[PDB]
């Protein structure tokens, strides 16, 4: 009704699902590899299992300053190297 | 005769290929262990 | 002619300015009897053992409450599940002392209520009318069945049912939460989204009717004035209303068949509040909501907390104040 | 107590026996179309 | 016919989903808000923010993933990416809570595009603007939860954070900070949200079962067609029954349809001046009268002092997890508890 | 931080020898414990007299000595009172009591080791958590 | 009329293809009953308590008497292979004539044989089925009296020396106790016939059942339903489905009472302890801890000043203190020993507490049914550690929701029966509307 294709159309269709048999699993690979590789821990800063606390800390490292935020975390990872 | 390329195709896009992204990155997830 | 069938008559009659019918006999005694007893407890009533441990909650107006912290306060943990009507006690003092009010009231209430649902059925066969309203109101129902009646079965003694007063239901349902986790349980999260949709469901309905109605008055007069009850024709534009919704979404995402539009208004927050009245229902039997506590822990196992454990710090300050007096051992198991 | 036990289970019979022959009295037929 | 016009003409067109000139604002920062929401949940951490794991990737659930707020320590910072905080260092960005206001002000911004949407459909198509006017309801509750209540306190650290349990956690610190149970504003729109439930379900039941016999089938939805003049369902019968069932009824459609607006859009409303109220820390919390007669009356008990020793208990219990930043130490001896729990 | 041998490395006996758990005895004896124990004693303490604890310092100071592999295999064996006076076989399960306790049957003896290495190992890792009860949940 | 999504009710007039759906269904309960019983023996381990399990049908048929010994020791799983296998292969020929009647034999059967074939409007030919059903199911209640009596008895919690498998041989036959029951109050110390506490009354109401069962099915067959009944029903196939499920539902509610109070016919040992049953039993396990330690538990006043293990009932009986006072209609096997006339007895319990009572009482304290939705078992403040949730919550809960929706359901279908009995289910006639030709209220 606005002339667009309809979607029980294009889903049915065979030009479909050649290209989206492909891309699907691509995507849902690459989403994969962004987590088995690793690298989504380092983009976004998230702790691996091993690296919530020190070997023997208790302490959460919490920031507690405004615009030394950026220092301090940067800190408390380099307390664990 | 229909256009292949439209403001629905981009809508539709712009949310289905990163969510299919993410149940990756979620289903590898299930298999990391501590 | 004859003496009963006159009497039958007058019950089932459609012309009583308010039905009556059979459900209606059994209906009025049992609500005047509850909504008596009920007023003159929540002016009068002297305070009441409801933990059973000779320490009584004062719950009426004389005797220090306002409108939000009056209640009728549950019967005594001494008594239980047992009934207690007036005839059992020595005397109306020792009744009082130990909330015989509540279960006078509840028992009645809910008696009537169910009948209340009856009557909705039955005035719809007199009139002509399709028959599930009460079907509707079988939720709101459920829902205190479920607060006076199951839970108390399901725990052992009323004096855990819903007191019947503003700041006893809060103090219920902060309680509940301390010992099943509510929150964290989803039959109560299709309550909400029952509630939250029906809400915003009658919003939107109401406002979409409102942008469609037809002119037909002036400036200076209601629109209301523009509908004349029993006129056949109807009153807004349906097909703009369609129009405006499916294009703030899309086409497909609204409604053009009105049957169907009002029969989603009527079931999703009937079934939301089914649902909510289940989690009632079965965390009556102590199966309750999802427990993450110290779910996440790391590599060496410390615990790594969620919101999941903040959660449970607040459950916990709630587990060890409530009822202060009544524990005498360590587990709180009914 | 006795005499309001008597009392109210004296009121309860009645309105219950009101109730069920009640029913019993061809209900299905009072509606306004169909009559049996 | 300058480009102006040429531009309106493009954004006004009728397709799958119209954009109009609301579509500027409305589509990047509602796609940002929900994109950010479904980042954090997935990979980002509040280790740093709050002590707590809160994605996916640490191993959450739905119920208890969360975008969660900045550290108290940021105050109300905008926390914008290229502010001083972060210095364009998205991986701290994150890890300082940058994305909660990334949420909450894209967010805010697409609500204002959506409310404009509405406002711009209804003028192309020729309707009244109830729609719109109803959706502020939803903007005041937004704003006043997630922007003035912090505000009014000592940072975005304490307004909601983004997660279904980071959310049943705010629920109960309002219910032993700032007892909002007992506060006239929230039972108010209580009242408005339960109403609308039942005003909901019952409008839509009396239809279901007032309708006229419009075709032959037992399936009764065949039997409507969008542009009948008819009424659907007979007004009449449904007013005689609930004259009857319930001693009053609706007569007028358009009062009906109108009440409905009014009435989940005032309770949500008055919700919203009770939380401006606690951004301020001021509650509802007590009642003088019944204090006064407790301390001096060890005997007299309430429901309402019942409920305000659970409060107490909520505090202590749960304030130093929930307020790191406070380095609240309580000793086992002055936690409050009863006997034996 | 990790499970490293520092953690894993526990008390075998009295006279101050030592033995290094393997990753898998630890998790083997998490698992046994929750299978054997954990219905009374969750998190280290002990629901059913909460005056009670596997705390390494309460273990310590029990009749005879319980902070080591041996003392814990032979209380699972031979369960006494804190003072060592009495038996008690007959309410706390053990292998002496095995037919009242029908868990206790198929626990072999490298079972027990990792058991008590799991005992032993938590309060390393949990600290005040383990025996200390809802206060540190 | 009907569509899709209500298509079942293409079949109110198709007899055989009806006969089909309910073989087929019926096939299907068969086919879990099979199935998940085979599973739970497959995942079974015989020390471990059945309750620790997860296992809610090996328990029915311990407690009638097969793989059982003394205590509810398993002794021998054979008995729970076979009835999974025989109902699993007996599906399949269910399924069979399930399917065949459904796709392939005659849509309607009142023209093949006049036997089979019904009309739901036929007074006559539906009383006559409720006999056949009746008959049937007063065989089957029989069936139960003859594994008691002549076919190795039933689990008895309640036998001397801590519970064992026992063959009735005098079941109560006196109506004044087996109808008593059923007048008992639904209400605390009495519950209705959940109470039933021995099975020499559970044997004799089912001897009392399966014969006014079978008298029953022989009158309906014989009759045709008299006058006053044909004028107050209706008689369609909705409104015959709609009295079934309201009494679907009632049954639903009593079965969660039973299985939440009663511990004889569903027995401890196997589905856990009762809510009741694990709180008086946690006063129990303190008790016994004070009192080794020298406390006299008669004789401290707790907190409040009511007794701190020890108190009076409201009809003074002597009872368990704290919370527990609730609890005191409680009866259990580990606990009767120590009751006298005046309740718990002071010197039996300063005196004659068995080991075996301390065990027991440890036991169903730290098994409450108590639990989360995801099984970690306890208080909902309780951390990670146990994975419990006790058959007894399971079971009730369940059956709850079961019940009320079948009675969302009797209401639905008994309005509907109404509506379409009298001609106005579909709507309104706008020629014919009734309250317009009524006068006004006012
Ligand atoms: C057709 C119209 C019907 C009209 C009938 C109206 C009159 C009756 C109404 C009943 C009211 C229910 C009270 C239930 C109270 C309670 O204590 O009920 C529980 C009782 C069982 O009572 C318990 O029974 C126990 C029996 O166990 C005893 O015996 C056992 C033997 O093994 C054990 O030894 C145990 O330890 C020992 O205590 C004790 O007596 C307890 O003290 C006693 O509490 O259940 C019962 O009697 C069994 C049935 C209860 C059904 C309640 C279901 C309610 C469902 C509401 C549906 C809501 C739908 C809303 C719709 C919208
Ligand atoms: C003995 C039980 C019984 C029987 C034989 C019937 C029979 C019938 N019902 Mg009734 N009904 C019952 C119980 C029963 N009902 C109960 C308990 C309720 C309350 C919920 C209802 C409510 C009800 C309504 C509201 C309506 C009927 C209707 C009908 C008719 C059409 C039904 C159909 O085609 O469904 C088709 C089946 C489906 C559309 C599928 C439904 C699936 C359910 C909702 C999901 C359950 C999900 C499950 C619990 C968990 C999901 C797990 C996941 C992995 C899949 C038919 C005569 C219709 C009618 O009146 O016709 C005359 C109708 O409108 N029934
Ligand atoms: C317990 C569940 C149940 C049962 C037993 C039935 C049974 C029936 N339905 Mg109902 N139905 C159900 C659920 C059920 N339905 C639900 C949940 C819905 C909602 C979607 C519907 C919606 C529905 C509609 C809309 C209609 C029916 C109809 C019918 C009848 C004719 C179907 C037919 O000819 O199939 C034709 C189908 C096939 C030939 C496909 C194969 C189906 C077979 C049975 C699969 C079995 C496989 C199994 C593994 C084999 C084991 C075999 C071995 C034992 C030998 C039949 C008696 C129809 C009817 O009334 O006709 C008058 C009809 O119009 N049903
Ligand atoms: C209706 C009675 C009933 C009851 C009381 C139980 C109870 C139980 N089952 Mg059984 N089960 C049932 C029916 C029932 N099941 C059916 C119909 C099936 C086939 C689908 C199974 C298949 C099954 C398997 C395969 C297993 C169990 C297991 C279990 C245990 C754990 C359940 C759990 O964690 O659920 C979690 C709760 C839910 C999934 C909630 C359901 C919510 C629904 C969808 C909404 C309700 C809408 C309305 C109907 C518990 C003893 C487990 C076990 O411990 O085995 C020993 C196990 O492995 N059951
Ligand atoms: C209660 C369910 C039920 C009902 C009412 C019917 C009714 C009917 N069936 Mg169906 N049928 C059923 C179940 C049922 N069947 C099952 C379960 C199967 C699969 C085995 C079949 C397979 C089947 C076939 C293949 C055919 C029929 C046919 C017929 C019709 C003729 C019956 C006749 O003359 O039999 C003659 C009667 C006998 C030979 C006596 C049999 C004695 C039975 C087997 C013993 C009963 C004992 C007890 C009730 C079973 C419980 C045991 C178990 C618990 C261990 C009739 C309308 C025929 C038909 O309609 O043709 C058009 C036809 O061809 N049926
Ligand atoms: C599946 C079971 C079943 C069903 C559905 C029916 C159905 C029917 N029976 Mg039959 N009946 C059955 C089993 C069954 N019967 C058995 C086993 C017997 C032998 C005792 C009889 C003996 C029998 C006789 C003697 C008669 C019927 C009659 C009838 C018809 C009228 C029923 C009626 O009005 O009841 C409605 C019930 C009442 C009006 C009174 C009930 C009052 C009690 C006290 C209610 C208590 C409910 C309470 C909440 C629960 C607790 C129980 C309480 C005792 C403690 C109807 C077709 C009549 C008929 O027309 O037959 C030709 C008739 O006269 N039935
Ligand atoms: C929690 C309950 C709740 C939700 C989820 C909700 C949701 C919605 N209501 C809308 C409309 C409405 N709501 C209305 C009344 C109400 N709404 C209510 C309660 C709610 N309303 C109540 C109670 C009422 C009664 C007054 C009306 C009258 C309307 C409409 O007209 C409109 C509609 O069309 O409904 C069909 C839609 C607006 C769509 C939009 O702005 O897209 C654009 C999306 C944007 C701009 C992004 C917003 C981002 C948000 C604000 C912050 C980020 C959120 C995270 C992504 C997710 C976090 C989740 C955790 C918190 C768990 C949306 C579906
Ligand atoms: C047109 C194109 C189509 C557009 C697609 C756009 C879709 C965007 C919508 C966002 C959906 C948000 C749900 C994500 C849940 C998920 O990923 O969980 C992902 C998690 C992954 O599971 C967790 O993974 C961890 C990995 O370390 C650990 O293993 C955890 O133990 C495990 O729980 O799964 C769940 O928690 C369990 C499944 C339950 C899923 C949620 C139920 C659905 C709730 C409704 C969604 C919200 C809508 C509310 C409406 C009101
Ligand atoms: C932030 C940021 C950004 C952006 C981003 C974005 C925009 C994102 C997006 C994202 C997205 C876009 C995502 C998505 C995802 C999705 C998901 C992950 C999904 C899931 C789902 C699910 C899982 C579902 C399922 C289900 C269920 C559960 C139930 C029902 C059914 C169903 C099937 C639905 C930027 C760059 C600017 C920069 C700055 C920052
Ligand atoms: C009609 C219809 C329907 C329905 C269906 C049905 C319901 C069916 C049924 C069916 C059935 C109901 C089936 C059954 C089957 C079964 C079987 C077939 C079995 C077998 C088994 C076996 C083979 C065994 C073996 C073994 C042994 C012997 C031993 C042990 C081990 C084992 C297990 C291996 C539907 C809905 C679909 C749709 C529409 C139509
Ligand atoms: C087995 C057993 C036993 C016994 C049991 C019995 C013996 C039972 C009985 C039961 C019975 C014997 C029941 C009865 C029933 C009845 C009913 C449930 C009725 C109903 C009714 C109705 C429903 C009605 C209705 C109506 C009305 C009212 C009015 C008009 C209309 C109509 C008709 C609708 C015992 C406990 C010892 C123990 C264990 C085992
Ligand atoms: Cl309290
Ligand atoms: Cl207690
Ligand atoms: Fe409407």
């Amino acid at each position: 009704t606005t002339g667009e294709r309809p979607f029980s159309d294009i889903i049915t269709s065979v030009r479909y699902w050649v290209i989206h048999s492909i891309t699907i699993p691509a995507l849902f690979i690459a989403g994969w590899l962004f987590v088995s590789t690793g690298l989504a821990y380092d983009v976004f800063g998230t702790p691996r299992p091993d690296s919530y606390y020190a070997q023997e800390q208790r302490s959460i490292p919490l920031v507690t300053d405004r615009f030394e935020a950026k220092q301090q975390v940067e800190t408390f990872l380099e307390q664990l190297k | 005769s229909y256009p292949i390329f439209t403001v629905r195709w981009v809508a539709v896009h712009t949310l289905a290929v990163p969510t299919i992204f993410f149940l990756g990155a979620i289903a590898a997830m299930q298999f990391i262990q501590r | 002619a004859n003496l009963w069938e006159r009497f039958c008559n007058w019950v089932t009659s459609t012309d009583n300015r308010l039905y009556v019918g059979w459900f209606g006999v059994i209906m009025i005694p049992t609500l005047l009897a509850a909504t008596i007893c009920f007023v003159i407890a929540f002016i009068a009533a002297p305070p009441v053992d409801i933990d059973g441990i000779r320490e009584p909650v004062s719950g009426s107006l004389l005797y220090g409450n306002n409108i939000i912290t009056g209640a009728v306060v549950p019967s005594s943990n001494a008594i239980g599940l047992h009934f207690y009507p007036i005839w059992e006690a020595a005397s109306l003092d020792e009744w009082l002392y130990n909330g015989g009010p509540y279960q006078l009231i509840i028992f009645h209430f809910l008696l009537g209520a169910s009948c209340y649902m009856g009557r909705q059925w039955e005035l719809s066969y007199r009139l002509g009318m399709r028959p599930w309203i009460c079907v509707a109101y079988s939720a709101p129902l459920a829902s205190a069945f479920a607060v006076f009646l199951i839970y108390p079965i399901g725990q052992g003694s009323f004096s855990d049912g819903m007191p019947l007063g503003i700041s006893g239901t809060f103090n219920f349902m902060i309680v509940f939460q301390a010992e099943h986790n509510i929150l964290m349980h989803p039959f109560h999260q299709l309550g909400v989204a029952g509630v939250f949709g029906g809400a915003l469901f009658c919003a939107m309905h109401g406002s979409l009717v409102t942008s469609s109605l037809i002119r037909e008055t002036t400036e200076t007069e209601s629109a209301n004035y523009g509908y004349k009850f029993g006129q056949e024709e109807e009153t807004y534009n349906i097909v703009a209303a369609h129009g405006y919704f499916g294009r703030l979404i899309f086409q497909y995402a609204s409604f053009n068949n009105s049957r169907s539009l009002h029969f989603f208004l009527a079931a999703w927050p009937v079934v939301g509040v089914w649902f909510t009245a289940l989690g009632i229902s079965t965390m009556a039997f102590n199966l309750n909501g999802f427990n993450f506590n110290h779910s996440v822990i790391d590599a060496k196992g410390n615990v790594i907390n969620t919101w999941a454990d903040i959660i449970n710090r607040a459950n916990l300050g709630m587990e060890v104040m409530h009822e202060r007096n009544a524990h005498n051992f360590p587990l709180d198991l009914a | 107590m006795e005499t309001l036990k008597i009392t109210v289970y004296i009121v309860v019979t009645f309105f219950v026996l009101l109730f069920v022959f009640g029913f019993l009295s061809g209900d299905p037929a009072r509606n306004p179309k169909r009559k049996d | 016919r300058g480009w102006f016009d040429i531009l309106d003409d493009w954004l006004k067109r009728d397709r799958f989903v119209f954009v109009g000139w609301s579509g500027i604002l409305l589509f990047p920062c509602a796609y940002l808000a929900l994109g950010g929401w479904l980042t954090g949940t997935t990979f980002v951490t509040s280790w740093y923010t709050h002590g707590l794991a809160s994605s996916y990737l640490e191993g959450c659930n739905f119920l208890t993933v969360a975008v969660s707020t900045p550290a108290n320590s940021m105050g109300h910072s905008l926390l914008l990416l290229w502010g001083p905080e972060a210095q364009g260092d998205f991986t701290r960005w994150c890890q300082l809570g940058g994305l909660w206001t990334f949420i909450a002000l894209h967010g805010a911004f697409g609500l204002i595009g959506f409310m404009l949407r509405q406002f711009e459909i209804a003028r192309l198509v020729g309707v009244r603007p109830y729609n719109a006017i109803a959706f502020s309801a939803p903007i005041a509750v937004f704003v006043s939860v997630f922007l003035i209540y912090p505000l009014g306190q000592s940072s975005w650290f304490f307004a909601p954070s983004f997660g279904v349990a980071a959310i049943f956690r705010f629920l109960l610190f309002f219910q032993g900070f700032h007892n909002w149970t007992l506060n006239p504003f929230h039972m108010m729109g209580v009242a408005g949200v339960l109403g609308g439930a039942l005003l909901c379900a019952i409008h839509g039941a009396t239809v279901e079962n007032t309708l006229f016999q419009d075709g032959e089938g037992a399936s009764t939805f065949r039997a409507f067609n969008p542009t009948q003049a008819e009424e659907t369902y007979s007004m009449v019968t449904a007013n005689r029954f609930w004259s009857q069932i319930f001693g009053i009824a609706f007569s007028n459609k358009r009062w009906l349809h109108f009440f409905m607006l009014f009435v989940p859009v005032t309770g949500l409303w008055m919700s919203a001046i009770g939380v401006v109220g606690l951004a301020l820390n001021l509650r509802s919390y007590d009642f003088i009268s019944q204090e006064i007669r407790a301390a001096e009356d060890p005997e007299f008990e309430t429901f309402y002092t019942k409920n305000l020793l659970l409060n107490e208990g909520i505090r202590a219990w749960m304030a130093p997890q929930d307020q790191p930043h406070e380095n609240f130490v309580f000793p086992e001896e002055v936690l409050p508890r009863g006997n034996a729990l | 931080a990790e499970l490293t041998p520092e953690v894993l490395t526990v008390p075998l006996n009295s006279e101050g020898k030592t033995i290094t758990l393997t990753e898998k005895q630890y998790l083997e004896g998490k698992r046994l414990f929750q299978y054997a124990c954990a219905s009374c004693h969750v998190g280290g303490i002990t629901k059913t007299n909460p005056s009670l604890d596997l705390r390494t310092e309460t273990l310590a100071l029990a009749t005879p000595p319980r902070d080591n592999i041996e003392g814990l295999v032979d209380y699972m064996k031979n369960p006494t009172t804190y003072d060592g006076e009495q038996e008690i076989a007959e309410v706390h399960p053990s292998l002496r009591s095995a037919d009242i306790f029908p868990k206790m049957r198929n626990l072999t003896e490298k079972d027990l080791v990792a058991i008590a290495g799991h005992i032993l190992v938590e309060p390393k890792i949990l600290g005040d958590k383990w025996g200390g009860g809802k206060v540190y949940y | 009329g009907f569509a899709w999504w209500a298509g079942n009710a293409r079949l109110i007039n198709l007899s055989g293809k009806l006969l089909g759906a309910h073989v087929a269904h019926a096939g299907l309960i068969v086919f879990w009953a099979g199935a998940m019983t085979l599973f739970e023996l497959a995942h079974f381990i015989p020390e471990k308590p059945m309750y620790e399990q997860g296992l809610i049908l090996i328990p029915h048929i311990a407690t009638l008497g097969w793989g059982v010994g003394p205590g509810g020791e398993v002794v021998d799983t054979f008995p729970f292979f076979v009835v999974g296998v025989v109902h699993l292969i007996s599906s399949a020929v269910l399924g069979f004539g399930g399917v065949y009647h459904a796709i392939r034999g005659p849509e309607t059967l009142e023209e093949y044989s006049s036997f089979f074939g019904y009309d739901w409007k036929d007074k006559n030919k539906m009383t006559t089925i409720l006999g056949f059903h009746l008959i049937v199911l007063g065989i089957g209640a029989l069936l139960l009296v003859a594994k008691a009596m002549f076919f190795g008895g039933l689990y008895d919690t309640w036998a001397p020396g801590g519970g064992d498998v026992r063959v009735i041989t005098n079941p109560t036959l006196d109506p004044r106790v087996i109808f008593g029951y059923l007048l008992k109050s639904p209400f605390g110390g009495e519950g209705w016939i959940v109470s039933v506490n021995n099975l020499e009354d559970v044997v004799g109401g089912h001897i009392w059942i399966g014969l006014i069962c079978i008298a029953g099915g022989i009158w309906h067959i014989l009759t045709t339903p008299f006058g006053w009944a044909r004028r107050a029903f209706i008689w369609s196939g909705e409104a015959y489905l709609s009295y079934s499920l309201g009494a679907l539902s009632m049954m639903g509610f009593i079965a969660t009472c039973f299985v939440w109070f009663n511990n004889t016919v569903y027995p401890s040992e196997f589905y856990g302890p009762t809510g009741p049953e694990a709180s008086q039993a946690q006063a129990m396990t303190f008790l016994i801890r004070d009192q080794k330690l020298g406390a006299n538990v008669g004789s401290a006043q707790g907190p409040t000043g009511l007794g701190k293990y020890l108190m009076r009932s409201p009809t003074g009986e002597i009872i368990f203190g704290g919370e527990t006072m609730r609890f005191w209609d409680f009866r259990g096997p580990w606990l009767e020993p120590l009751r006298g006339p005046n309740g718990l007895d002071l010197n039996k319990i300063k005196n004659d507490i068995q080991p075996w009572q301390e065990r027991r009482a440890a036991e169903y304290m730290t098994h409450a049914p108590l639990g989360s939705l995801n099984s970690v078992g306890g208080v909902a403040t309780e951390i990670n550690s146990v994975n419990f949730v006790s058959p007894r919550s399971w079971l009730a809960t369940s059956h709850f929701v079961l019940a009320f929706f079948f009675l969302v359901g009797h209401l639905w279908h008994a309005g509907r029966a109404r509506a379409a009995a009298a001609g106005f289910e579909k709507g309104i006639d706008r020629e014919s509307e009734p309250v317009l030709s009524m006068p006004s209220l006012d």
